[PDB]
RNA sequence: UGGAGCGUCAAUAUUCUAGUAUGAGAAAUUAACGAUUUAAGUCCUUCUUAAAUGAGGCCAUUUACCCAUAGAGGGUGCCAGGCCCGUAUAACGUUAAUGAUUACUAGAUGAUGUUUCCAAAGAGUCGUGUUGCUUGAUAGUGCAGCACUAAGUGGGUGGUAAACUCCAUCUAAAACUAAAUAUAACCAUGAGACCGAUAGUAAACAAGUACCGUGAGGGAAAGUUGAAAAGAACUCUGAAUAGAGAGUUAAACAGUACGUGAAACUGCUUAGAGGUUAAGCCCGAUGAACCUGAAUAUCCGUUAUGGAAAAUUCAUCAUUAAAAUUGUAAUAUUUAAAUAAUAUUAUGAGAAUAGUGUGCAUUUUUUCCAUAUAAGGACAUUGUAAUCUAUUAGCAUAUACCAAA
RNA sequence: UUAUUAUAUGCACUUGUAUGAUUAACAAUGCGAAAGAUUCAGGAUACCUUCGGGACCCGUCUUGAAACACGGACCAAGGAGUCUAACAUAUGUGCAAGUUAUUGGGAUAUAAACCUAAUAGCGUAAUUAACUUGACUAAUAAUGGGAUUAGUUUUUUAGCUAUUUAUAGCUAAUUAACACAAUCCCGGGGCGUUCUAUAUAGUUAUGUAUAAUUAUGCCUCUAACUGG
RNA sequence: AGAUCAAGGUUAUGAUAUAAAUGUCCCAGUGGGCCACUUUUGGUAAGCAGAACUGGCGCUGUGGGAUGAACCAAACGUAAU
RNA sequence: ACCUAUACAUUACCGCUAAAGUAGAUGAUUUAUAUUACUUGUGAUAUAAAUUUUGAAACUUUAGUGAGUAGGAAGGUACAAU
RNA sequence: ACUUGAUCUCGGUGUUCAGUACACACAGGGACAGCAAAAGCUCGGCCUAUCGAUCCUUUUGGUUUAAAGAGUUUUUAACAA
């Protein structure tokens, strides 16, 4: 503030905020094939949301 | 840090002399350097010197004895004490003040100084009247 | 439940709140301890805090080619190509114990140092105190020399970090090494059927004779 | 849940903040790590400001 | 963010001593933030414990 | 354990329903108590939000250990904080004492992988497995790899 | 987690070990516990006027009466370190507990490498079938009843069954051990973000008692006169407990619901009133009745002018004593230098107080007294008079427009 | 020619026009009277007294309650949105490719705090059912390119105020850069399923050629790698 | 069809913007309704049922047809005119 | 010709929504006067006088605007112990 | 007359609506073809009906990995229609 109060000469940068990786819950209708946003797991492996509606067999591919 | 405005964010509420009375919006406290009694940012217990004081008398009634800022020369973090060095006007009743405002070159407290002062020798008059209506 | 939010796996369906303890005596728990633990390490000697000797290296799976649990074996086997000595070794405090056979010549060897680490400041204390045969020294009383107790007892704390900022280097560089990972682990795809390779290559000239 | 109480110090104890909270320049002592924290506003004036 | 910035400091014995030779610096802690929203907190949600 | 005031039901006394509705209010469970039925009548509102479910995605792994899929994967971007920050600063004089030597096994990583795009020194590098895409670039880069004892 | 013996390899031995007398140590010490000390005002005056701990104070040593290694508490006629036990370091004392030696009793020479001779090992159980509870366990986890019925380089075990090749690691059906772990019990012990007699254990007390059910068992209600019992003598009246006097106490407006005494009911006296919306209110007044809020140095002035008093860093006042402040200059702490910043060092100006001084009260200074222009009020409620934005009612000066003549 | 209007009023002064939500001169009525205490407005404080209009008596389910719908005799004390469990989001506070003691010991006064080591949670780097494999052609790339762009930089233009006519300010334009953030498309890449390019030569090494696991040559039977 | 130059008026219907523009919590509720005009089925029909398009009633007092949730005026900060 | 509404309009006022202004006071600011630079006349100097404070979470100022159960957030107060 | 497009394959799109899932139609891209001389037409009935999700049982499947020490061989286990 003692120096440049004008700007002059000055770069104002701003990070990302789709950066955050809790911020990709948004907005699921799955249908579309603009789906496309990370469910609630609760933890990865195998028989965790994977069976009916993901994949092919389960009764349909989202 | 040793900060004017650090003064005053910190005892913005905490103030241990500041009693508020559930009624007049955030005024009052009783530090011994307030001399108007609300919170200016100036008005108010070490400001870091700017400080004032006009505190009667002690010797009733005649002094007036008013402390001074305890400037430059000291850090003011206690000193051999320096912060304070009470000068005593007094022998008028309507002259010194102009002597109390030519004591004074820091001047943006000053309407507010003598305004204790205009009263508070009237708090000290008033025995040769209010007398004896017989 | 109303929305995109968390299938809820909790377990506190057997009334589970029936039977829970508190953890409400956390740190009288610690003041018991080493309060009993300085009255067990009072009542023993200027001897140390645990302090028998814990040799054993090199925890179990893939999860650790690093790191050294802290010596509960002691490896009977080792000990005769060590100069003890038994139930001698019992007596002074080693945790001798009787079943470890272990396996590995440089392991054998890692504790063999790891003796001969102690057993030499081990300070021989005189039993008929004609001290003619103990036979290190008694000269060394721990009031004249140590009488240290000591707690921590070292396992040689898990030094390297580090980096090793070497010069090498290579002239060989033309020879791909990661090929090596590709070949000789598809190798191990077929090392079944590369002895059924074998049967039908060592026993098909056996069908021209009759 | 208030600043300052009035605080006394001694001469050996005084000297061992240096080592408790190292200095501007360096990391501390006695904590491993702990550098001097920082502050979000480095001249707090505002009437000389 | 001066290192030292106040650097003198005196200590005194008994009878308040108001000069000694020994002058030590201010060892750069009272130039740190003085903040309180982690002690009007921190103090509180600790001295629970 | 709560500053109340701001707790939604210490300005809701009174209002005199509380919070929870005047025509079917809060009757202690309508919903079924818990999942039902993910089949059966909630099934709206479990595709969508959850789809994947209830069902058998395939390979009964008895008993896994979960050590023979360890292998923590470090990159080949990071690889200089991995050497002393500053000890890049003389490697770019030129002086072609180096390549250095990297262990990971003593780090704790494991299998280099190859996001990478590594800078053009040379480098003796210690890894538990290799990745194609990462490797081929180093050797262009001058040095190499050579897999951990 | 295994053998013994022989030779061989080595060390070696009046020895040491453990037990129980034993006194370590001129009982020296660690404690366990009771134990035992009080450290220092009950100081001089107010209130109490029912009681002082609260109230006033108390040479210095930088303002302590006094102590503090004791200032946590509870008894005390109210809030107490010094009134009292206590609590503070500790001493006193008893019991163990640390055994130097002495005795008796019991045993012991190795480990050490080598190969000779013998290396013997748990029998209705393993395990398979199969039924039935049960498991994280699924062509099986163990535990069981039934049928079976084992081998000796074997038996299990390696989380997918089955042989078939091996490998690794352990050796079934025999048996014991202080610990670190569990504690609404029982026994002595402290502790705080707990309740304050419709709370807290079912009960603060003669709560698992009064009490009902025959039974199993169900179980409530009820704590808190004042500092002291000083509990109301005696007189009068009735046949009495009583009731009026007389008392007792700071209190009886504290007398066995004995502190505080509400709320609903209302007994009483005074005040009003009335055949009404059935009682109620709500809106604005309404007598009655007590109440509330009421005041200050000019029109055509915060003007002219004359009277006194005290005084004086102020005069046109001089010096001197300061301490500062501001603003320079220098030095010292700086992240190589400057700067910034504190600390001391000096200059600078002006102000600034304490003290003296033409006249120092000469025409000054500071407090009271005076007339003069509208004039002693300067304020509140009121009647005007006009102004302003809205706004009604009541007359209209001259136009201009077609046609209608 | 005839009408017309404003411009050609400085200098002081004036209780004086108008202007800062443009209300105010006058007059009357009265002493904040030692204590005492009259005067003027107001004042259902919560009654009672006197009149004008209003007006069903309170919860609640329901389209609808004054209900000829249920509950309420009155009152004092007690009573109903809590506990943890893990999650999600919003948000405060530290820190940062790091973060975390809170299972532990030790320092030392006590349930506090202090200090602390290996781990180990969680992120780092994804998956396919798994075995494999493993994230932009490069010593670099940022939803890789595109348009939507604040802001800064810059081209020159006039331009204004200061103007020294420099130096700047503020215009609008304009030149270029970067294009932040943020949506929208285009890419490329890890992984998998699909054909395909292999007609495959190639490729490297076992092999192979010789020297003696060891050296070099090459055919490449063998593997493996490479194609969109 | 794409990128990139060349020329280009004043941007191209009216009237406005009480401000426009979006991502989470899927945020508490609510998932039983009623009526008049026209339009209208079911029934002979009804203060019944059954609807499409509006307005209103529930949520709403209100001035007016004495009265009356909807009728017709108007949609409710405290005040004088 | 009159008649009445909590509607319409204007003055006050309340809260709410929106918009806008204010911090070198060891200054700013007039009022006078001594002077002066003098530029006719505008400015600087010096004297004398007086006005000049706030949780910038303040303060000034401006317009518009106000029904409400089911329900959500906004500051405000009781009764607690730490 | 002559032939099997009532085909393999990849993902989008239509009406059901929460712009879900099943289903059914529709236009492609790639293939393999079938008639017709060609251009073309054909991914089933001329279009509005002629129909189903896990769990398994079960085929068809690469000639496919898994059985967690190492083979070989059978079994199951998995993916895909």
């Amino acid at each position: 503030a003692l120096r440049s109060p004008t700007g002059k000469n000055t770069l104002l940068l701003q990070g990302r905020r789709t950066a955050r990786t809790a911020c990709k819950h948004f907005g699921k209708a799955p249908g579309v094939p603009h789906s496309h946003t990370r469910p609630y797991v609760r933890s990865k492996g195998r028989k965790f949301e994977r069976a009916r509606g993901r994949r092919s067999s389960c009764g349909y591919k989202k | 840090a040793t900060s004017s405005h650090l003064n005053w964010l910190i005892i913005r509420n905490n103030n241990a002399f500041l009693l508020k009375k559930r009624d007049v919006k955030k005024p009052f406290s009783t530090e011994p350097n307030n001399l108007a009694s609300v919170s200016s940012y100036r008005y108010s217990g070490i400001v870091h010197k700017k400080t004032l004081g006009v505190v009667p008398a002690a010797d009733k009634k005649g002094f007036t004895a008013v402390l001074k800022k305890g400037k430059y020369a000291q850090r003011p973090a206690k000193n051999t004490v320096r912060v304070d060095f009470k000068a005593g006007p007094r022998r008028s009743l309507k002259k010194l003040k102009n002597l109390l405002i030519g004591s004074k070159y820091r001047k943006d407290l000053t309407q507010a100084a003598l305004r204790r002062a205009s009263a508070v020798l009237r708090s000290q008059k008033p025995a040769p009247v209010k007398g004896k209506k017989a | 439940g109303k929305g995109n939010n968390m299938i809820p796996n909790q377990h506190y369906h057997k009334w589970w709140q029936r039977h829970v303890k508190t953890w409400f005596n956390q740190p009288a728990r610690k003041v018991r301890r080493h309060a009993n633990r300085v009255k067990k390490a009072k009542a023993v000697f200027p001897r140390p805090a645990s302090g028998a000797l814990r040799p054993v290296v090199r925890c179990p799976t893939i999860r650790y080619h690093t790191k050294l649990r802290a010596g509960r074996g002691f490896t009977l086997e080792e000990l005769k190509g060590a100069g003890i000595g038994a139930n001698f070794a019992k007596t002074i405090g080693i945790a001798v114990d009787r079943r470890r056979k272990n396996k590995s010549l440089e392991s054998r060897q890692r504790n063999i140092q790891r003796l001969k680490e102690y057993r030499s400041k081990l300070i021989l204390f005189p039993i008929n105190e004609k001290k003619i045969r103990a036979g290190e020294s008694s000269l060394e009383e721990c009031k004249l020399a140590t009488q240290l107790k000591g707690p921590v007892l070292p396992i040689k704390n898990e030094q390297p970090a580090v980096v090793e900022f070497r010069e090498v280097t290579k002239d060989e560089k033309k020879f791909k090494a990661f090929a090596t990972l590709r070949k000789a682990r598809t190798d191990a795809r077929l090392v079944g059927i590369r002895a059924k390779r074998a049967k039908e290559a060592a026993e098909s000239e056996d069908a021209a004779k009759g | 849940g208030h600043v300052g109480r009035f605080v006394i110090w001694t001469e050996s104890a005084f000297a061992r903040l240096n080592d408790l909270f190292g200095t501007w320049k360096k990391p501390s002592t006695l904590k491993k790590g702990y550098n001097l924290p920082q502050p979000k506003m480095a001249n707090t004036d505002l009437s000389r400001l | 963010s001066l290192g030292n910035a106040r650097p003198l400091v005196s200590v005194y014995t008994e009878k308040n001593e108001p000069a000694k030779d020994k002058n030590i610096c201010l060892p750069a802690v009272f130039k740190a933030p003085i903040r309180p929203d982690v002690v009007n907190e921190v103090h509180q949600l600790l001295r629970r414990n | 354990m709560s500053n109340i005031k701001r707790k939604k039901t210490r300005k809701l006394r009174g209002h005199v329903s509380h919070g929870h509705g005047r025509i079917g209010k809060h009757r202690k469970h309508p919903g079924g108590r818990g999942n039902a039925g993910g089949m059966h009548h909630h099934r709206i509102n479990f595709d969508k939000y959850h789809p994947g479910y209830f069902g058998k995605v395939g390979m009964r792994n008895f008993h896994l250990r979960r050590q023979h899929k360890f292998r923590p994967e470090i990159n080949l971007d990071k690889l200089w904080s991995l050497v002393g920050a500053e000890k890049f600063a003389e490697l770019e004089k030129e002086k072609s004492t180096k390549a250095p030597v990297i262990d990971l096994v003593k780090f704790g990583y494991y299998k280099l992988l190859g996001r990478g795009h590594l800078p053009a020194r040379p480098v003796i590098v210690k890894a538990k497995y290799f990745s194609k895409k990462a490797e081929d670039k180093i050797k262009k880069a001058g040095g190499v790899c050579l897999l951990s004892a």
